[PDB]
């Protein structure tokens, strides 16, 4: 419990770091999160909004 | 850049628009700037037969 502080940091970053990686299974209002996805069903204009 | 096609196929004459037209005859770029004029053209262009 003492060194408390100090595993608080390393699971402060870790969890940081978590929350980026798990934003990308965000949609962002678009109609998938995949890039690929997005690109394959959609015309080239489309895509890229 | 002027040409005669059906009537149906004047809204394949803009940027990123698949159609028959646009795939293997008269390709536009996404980013193209300019004016697409289009006109009936039935009066002197059908003929009979």
């Amino acid at each position: 419990s003492p060194l408390g502080k100090l595993q608080d940091v390393v699971n402060q970053n870790a969890q940081a770091l978590n929350t980026l990686v798990k934003q990308l299974s965000s949609n962002f209002g678009a109609i998938s999160s995949v890039l690929n996805d997005i690109l394959s069903r959609l015309d080239p204009p489309e895509a890229e909004v | 850049d002027s040409f005669v096609i059906r009537g149906d196929e004047v809204r394949q004459i803009a940027p990123g628009q698949t159609g028959k037209i646009a795939d293997y005859n008269y390709k536009l770029p996404d980013d193209f700037t300019g004016c697409v004029i289009a006109w009936n053209s039935n009066n002197l262009d059908s003929k009979v037969g």
